[PDB]
Order: C-alpha cells, then sequence, then structure tokens
C-alpha cells in the first residue's frame, strides 16, 4: 500500500504456529501490517524455553542503535526486552509490576499464616 | 516514599475515585506459599 | 501509454468542495457551544469526559472573564485552576492581544495572546494561548498581582548526569581497552541537553488543528 | 459631594463636532451589518456626538449594541464612551446610562474614573442612593478605584448605605465587603484602614458560612481561604505600627460580632478545594478569637480606637480632601479633551485620504 503519514518503529512481528509463538524483531513503518512489509530485521525473540531452559533473544545492536538514532520509535514489548538485556534502563512498569507482585504475594502468605492459625484453633478444639 | 504534601495533592485531584494508599513494598520477593 | 485520460469531474469536485469550506467556516461560538444539562456539544454531539464534569459547572472560560474587563483585559494576569492545584509555583499568562468572537451574543468565545510564565519561569515572546474554551481560567485581581507573581527560584537538584545502562556501560569500557585507552573513568550520560518539559506545559496553539464544520 | 464646576458640561458642549444627520448615518451602519462588513469607530462616534433628543438616545443605544457585536468592538473610543454618559445626563436618561453600564458586556461601556464620578454624583445629589450604590459596585467589579476622587465618593456612598441597611444578605455582604476592601486599600487614612478591616470581616463571614468559592467566584478577590486572618492582621499591624494609626470602634464591633456568629452557629459541583494537610478555617476559629481579644486590649491600651462613627469620619475626610481632588481631576479632564480632539482629527483625515484613494482605484479599474 501507499502510506501517507506515520513513522518508523521497532516492534515484534509474530511468527510460528498455533501454541508455538516466535517473534522477529523488525524495523517497519508503523502503518504497515504486523507481519507484512518491514524495513530491516533487527533480531528475533523465542519466548518458549528451550531444552536448556533459556529464552533466546537476538539483538542486532549495531542496527538497533542506527534506527533509534534516525527517529525509530519502540513498542512497549521491545522496551521490556531492551531493559532485561541491559541495553536500556528497566521500564517503569517492569518495576511497578514487580512491586505489585511482591505486595500480592505478601497478602497470600499472610492469609496462609492466618488460615494455619485458624487451623491451629481447630487443633486446639480437637 | 512520596512527600506527604504530594500525596494530598493527588487526593484532591482524584477526590471521589481513590484507592487505599500503598506503603513501601516488601524488601524481597515473599516466598511463594505452598 | 496515452490511454489515460483527464478526469474533469474529479478536478471540479476538489475545487468546488474547497470553496464551500472557506465560505462556510464555523465560528468559535458554534464549534465550542455546550449544553450544560447533558454536557454535550450540540454542533458535533461530542460528550465531554467524566473528569471534566465538575469544572464545566464550577469554573469559567477565559473570554467570559475578559469580556467583563475594559479593553478585554489587556495587561491582566490569568491563571488556570488546574495549574493552581498542580503547581505551587506561579503559573499564569500575561495577556497582550485578545480577539473575541463578535458573533457570540455575550462575546464569550474568541482567541487570545500573551506571555507565559510557567512554574515561575517566564518566556521571552508572546504566542497564542491554547485551551481558551476550557472551564479552568481564573482572573488574578490587580491588588493580588504582586503577591501572586512573587517567586524565588530554588537551586536545581535534579541530577545532570547518570550512569549508562549496565550492558551499554560494559560495551563502552570494552571499546576503550580495545582502542588502547586505559582509564577507570565511569561513562556518564549527560541529561542537560535533553530535559523534558512537564506534561501540562502549554502547547503551541498556532500549529494545532481545528474541528471541521460538518455537523453530526 | 462634588462641586458644580466638577459636573459642569460647558467644556464638553463646546467641543468641535461634525454635523451628520442621524438618519443618513443610521443607513450606512445598517448596510454594513447586512453585508457583514466592519463598521468604523469614527462612524459610531459621529452618531453619539449628534444625538439631539431623548428619542435619538434609544436609537443610539441599539447601534452601540450592534457595534459591540461587530468586528470593530475593540476600537470604541474613550471620548465616545464619555459623550454617551454626557448625552444621557443631558436629556434626563440616567436610567439608560446605568442600564448600559451594568450591561457592559452587551454594550461595551467601560467609563473612565471622571465619567464614573459624573454619573455617581448625579444620583448622590438626587438622593437616589440605590442607584449610586449600583455605580459603586460596578466600579468595584472593574477594579477602577485608581483616582483618589473616586475613592472618596465611593466610601461615602458605602458607609451611608450600610448605616441604613441593618440586615445584609450574603450577596450584599460579599459586594459590600469587596467594595470596602478595594476602596479602603488605596486610602492610608483612618477611614481607609477601618474599611479594610470592615471589608475583610464581611468577606470572612461569607467564607465561613457559604464557603470560600462564594467569596471569589465572579469577584475581583483572591481565592485563598483565610479572610478572617487578613482582618486580624490589620488589627495586629495597627497595634504594633510605630506610627500612630487608629481603627474606628464601629469596625471592631463588627468583627467581634462576626467571630461570635461563626463560632456558635445554629450538578456535580461539590469539590473539596483545600488540601487535607492544611487546617480548615472552622477549626482555627478558637485561635482567631484569642487574637482578636489580645489585639483589642492592646489597641485600647494604646488609645488607637476612634469612637466617632465611620459615616462621620468619612464625611470629614470627603470635605477636607475632595476639594483638592476636584482641581486635579478637572485639570486632567481638560488635557484629556485636547488629546481626544487631536486623535479624532487624525481619524477624520485618514478617512478622507482613503476615500480619495478609493476614487483613484475606481479610475484605474
Ligand atoms: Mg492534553
Amino acid at each position: 500500500k501507499a502510506y501517507h503519514g506515520g513513522h518508523l518503529t521497532i516492534r515484534l512481528a509474530l511468527g510460528g504456529c498455533t501454541n508455538r509463538p516466535f517473534y522477529r524483531i523488525v524495523a517497519a513503518h508503523n502503518k504497515c501490517p504486523r507481519d507484512g512489509r518491514f524495513v530491516e530485521q533487527l533480531g528475533s525473540y523465542d519466548p518458549l524455553p528451550n531444552s536448556h531452559g533459556e529464552k533466546l533473544v537476538a539483538l542486532n545492536l549495531d542496527r538497533i542503535r542506527h534506527w533509534i538514532g534516525c527517529g525509530a520509535h519502540l513498542s512497549k514489548p521491545m522496551e521490556k526486552l531492551l531493559g532485561l538485556s541491559g541495553f536500556f534502563p528497566l521500564h517503569p512498569m517492569m518495576i511497578t509490576n514487580a512491586e505489585r507482585l511482591r505486595r500480592r504475594r505478601a497478602r497470600e502468605v499472610l492469609l496462609a499464616s492466618q488460615k494455619a492459625e485458624s487451623e491451629a484453633k481447630e487443633t486446639e478444639a480437637s | 516514599q512520596p512527600p506527604e504534601r504530594e500525596l494530598s495533592r493527588l487526593r484532591r485531584l482524584y477526590q471521589g475515585n481513590l484507592l487505599e494508599e500503598s506503603g513501601p513494598p516488601p524488601e524481597s520477593m515473599p516466598e511463594m506459599p505452598t | 501509454r496515452k490511454k489515460v485520460r483527464p478526469r474533469l469531474i474529479a478536478e471540479l469536485a476538489r475545487r468546488v468542495r474547497a470553496l464551500r469550506e472557506q465560505r462556510n467556516q464555523p465560528r468559535d461560538s458554534q464549534l465550542y457551544a455546550l449544553d450544560y444539562e447533558t454536557l454535550t456539544r450540540p454542533h458535533s454531539g461530542r460528550r465531554l469526559p467524566v473528569r471534566a464534569w465538575a469544572d464545566v459547572r464550577r469554573e469559567s472560560r477565559l473570554l467570559q472573564l475578559l469580556a467583563r474587563l475594559p479593553l478585554f483585559g489587556l495587561g491582566r494576569l490569568v491563571t488556570r485552576k488546574s495549574w493552581l492545584w498542580q503547581h505551587d509555583e506561579p503559573c499564569y499568562w500575561r495577556l497582550t492581544r485578545v480577539r473575541p468572537d463578535y458573533t457570540a451574543q455575550n462575546l464569550d468565545h474568541g482567541r487570545a495572546w500573551g506571555i507565559l510564565t510557567f512554574k515561575g519561569k517566564s518566556e521571552d515572546t508572546a504566542r497564542e494561548i491554547e485551551q481558551v474554551m476550557y472551564h479552568d481560567w481564573r482572573l488574578v485581581p490587580k491588588h493580588e498581582e504582586e503577591a501572586f507573581t512573587a517567586f524565588t527560584a530554588k537551586p536545581e537538584d535534579r541530577l545532570n548526569s547518570v550512569p549508562y545502562p549496565p550492558l551499554l556501560r560494559a560495551m563502552i569500557l570494552a571499546e576503550r581497552q580495545k582502542n588502547g585507552d586505559t582509564s577507570v573513568q565511569e561513562p556518564l550520560l549527560n541529561l542537560e541537553r535533553t530535559r523534558m518539559r512537564p506534561w501540562d506545559y502549554p502547547a503551541k496553539q498556532e500549529t494545532k488543528g481545528r474541528a471541521k464544520g460538518t455537523p453530526v | 459631594l462634588l462641586s458644580a464646576a466638577y459636573v459642569d458640561s460647558h467644556q464638553w458642549e463646546a467641543r468641535e463636532k461634525e454635523e451628520y444627520h442621524l438618519a443618513d448615518l443610521a443607513s450606512l451602519m445598517d448596510k454594513a451589518y447586512e453585508r457583514k462588513l466592519p463598521v468604523s469607530s469614527l462612524s459610531i462616534s459621529r452618531f453619539v456626538d449628534n444625538i439631539a433628543s431623548r428619542e435619538d438616545l434609544d436609537s443610539a443605544e441599539y447601534y452601540l449594541y450592534k457595534f459591540r457585536h461587530s468586528p470593530n468592538c475593540w476600537y470604541l473610543r474613550d471620548w465616545t464612551i464619555h459623550s454617551w454618559i454626557r448625552q444621557c445626563l443631558k436629556y434626563g436618561a440616567q436610567d439608560k446610562a446605568l442600564y448600559t453600564l451594568v450591561n457592559k458586556v452587551q454594550y461595551g461601556i467601560f467609563p473612565d474614573n471622571f465619567t464614573f464620578n459624573l454619573l455617581m454624583d448625579y444620583f448622590i445629589k438626587k438622593g437616589n442612593y440605590k442607584d449610586a450604590l449600583s455605580v459603586v459596585f460596578e466600579i468595584m467589579m472593574q477594579e477602577a478605584f485608581d483616582v483618589p476622587s473616586t475613592q472618596f465618593l465611593s466610601l461615602y456612598v458605602l458607609y451611608r448605605c450600610l448605616a441604613e441597611k441593618t440586615e445584609l444578605t450574603w450577596e450584599e455582604e460579599r459586594d459590600f465587603g469587596a467594595s470596602l476592601l478595594l476602596s479602603g486599600l488605596k486610602q492610608r487614612n483612618t477611614v481607609g484602614l477601618s474599611s479594610q478591616l470592615y471589608g475583610y470581616a464581611l468577606l470572612g463571614k461569607v467564607e465561613l458560612q457559604r464557603g470560600v468559592r462564594a467569596v471569589y467566584h465572579g469577584m475581583p478577590l483572591m481565592w485563598t481561604p483565610g479572610y478572617l486572618d487578613r482582618a486580624l492582621q490589620v488589627m495586629e499591624r495597627v497595634a504594633s505600627s510605630p506610627e500612630d494609626l487608629k481603627l474606628g470602634r464601629e469596625v471592631l464591633d463588627v468583627l467581634d460580632g462576626v467571630l461570635k456568629v461563626v463560632t456558635s452557629p445554629d450538578g456535580s459541583a461539590n469539590l473539596v478545594e483545600q488540601l487535607d494537610t492544611e487546617e480548615p478555617e472552622q477549626s482555627k476559629l478558637p485561635r482567631y478569637l484569642e487574637r482578636f481579644q489580645a489585639s483589642r486590649s492592646k489597641l485600647q491600651e494604646l488609645n488607637r480606637v476612634e469612637s466617632e462613627s465611620l459615616l462621620t469620619l468619612t464625611t470629614q475626610l470627603v470635605k477636607e480632601k475632595l476639594p483638592a481632588c476636584e482641581a486635579e481631576d478637572l485639570a486632567t479632564y481638560e488635557q484629556k479633551l485636547r488629546e481626544w480632539h487631536l486623535e479624532r482629527v487624525q481619524l477624520i483625515q485618514r478617512e478622507q485620504e482613503q476615500r480619495e484613494k478609493a476614487k483613484q482605484e475606481y479610475q484605474a479599474l
């Protein structure tokens, strides 16, 4: 198609089969289809643990630096990948979400202790 | 921890649609209950 | 080729449609009219968001304030209730030009210009004011101008340089050793060149879009 | 209060004015509005100048309305606004002048301080202190207490009306409070400082009874709560001032009454506008009442209270100082007339040149 307006973006293009996802990190005009015309492939992401228990990310850090220097935006999933790698700082919501998960497990642990205490009362009743 | 004055500034801005204020999160990841 | 032929109707349509737009431009009194019972704009039927309902009934528009002043309040200071609540430091506009909508039966719609002072820092040139049709404006009294505009700047405490990300820092130190540069200096990012304005900072009204004149 | 010389219209009536038939000029403006074309400021000026009868005022009132709702509303001239008030007084149409002044947003009549004194003084001499009070409230809404002469006349009307009005509604307290405060701030005399404490007291009443938004909404007043704190500061300032300044006893009684009343009372626009950390004004009244008694004791100990009523003190102030102001104001009035005369000639000359060029344009076309 002949797009009018838009910007270059670095995003994840979904590949693979059903229940077997695989991503191609690509630089593409934002208005193009998710799996359609792209400008350059900048790496790949396999989100499924392999035989060694490792999720494998490949980053063309030379071309990624090139396209960020030319105005390429970043999708939110790609910012999370760049943060985990160490190439970017950790994303604000990666930190906030981890804090929410800590607060949510703290409640669950306290409830289990209370239930055990309630179960202890049942033991006292015999 | 945010300053006490700034927490009140948000309570005025979003008066009527607020949630319980959260304190500092646990220092480590709480061990998963099993 | 040469079998591609002119499209006179297409050319005529484009030009003709343009003329209607120029002549039938809507006015601020019509585009930004509001129905306060339903909080919905009659021209387009657009319903205002929920977080704005209280202020639409409780606050005034800019030219409602200025229509009551001689010379439409040239030289007066005007602030916004949103700024008053968000920022402790003085934020206001110094009005320089005001073009009301004469069609409006109360001269309560129009455009304005002024010099911005945001969070105590003053701009050097006058530009058009954005969000003039918002129910957020508060005229500052003349006797309170001196106390309102009094500001003493605090020494800036936001860091000027920060470390590099963990991986990007290691790649820099590795390049140093490869190139023969021997040093234990820590790579540092400089944040002065790229410091971000607040999200509520007034934007450029001149380059902003205007709604179309087709009623819904 | 003002002298006959202040209200004499020999100078205005002797102004050089062009003779244009109102009917002819009326047609020109009517055609312009039909064609959605801008009307000149000189055109509306010529109409107001050539008003010759009570009926003509009615037609001119319509055209001033049309001018306000036109592309050249901003260019209404000061002398045109002054002539309107002068013509209204000349033909007995004072009600019309006050109507347009109150409906300024519709007609665009924003008079200068000299014109305000002319209209306000007419009502004062006729004894219509209800219309005179309306003029004072309009001066307050426009924040136009700059000239000293206007301040003296305004304070006399306010205090004279307040004495008659034993009962004040919340709107009246707000309007009276603002008018006293703004007029008082300009004056540094005992009457001026008494009106500042009087104004803050009334506004403090509305703040603690109906909320702070009743005080500042649509008023030339600040939105920060604590008007009773501003009143008490006036007492603390006078008490500790090295110079000997006095506060009228009448005002002190008003503040005592306000503190007692507030202390022991018997669609979606419902917002808490004050931060939770800040103390509400209602909780601070116990401390406020202690400061008042302490300040009152110190003031009486230092003999800084004036037993004389505020209406009597204001009358003396007006008699002593108003004569001098009349001379200064009248001197400035003569200068304004000459400045207006020159500017009017420039507009007439510029109009003649463009019309001559218009003929050349048609000749070329
Ligand atoms: Mg926005």
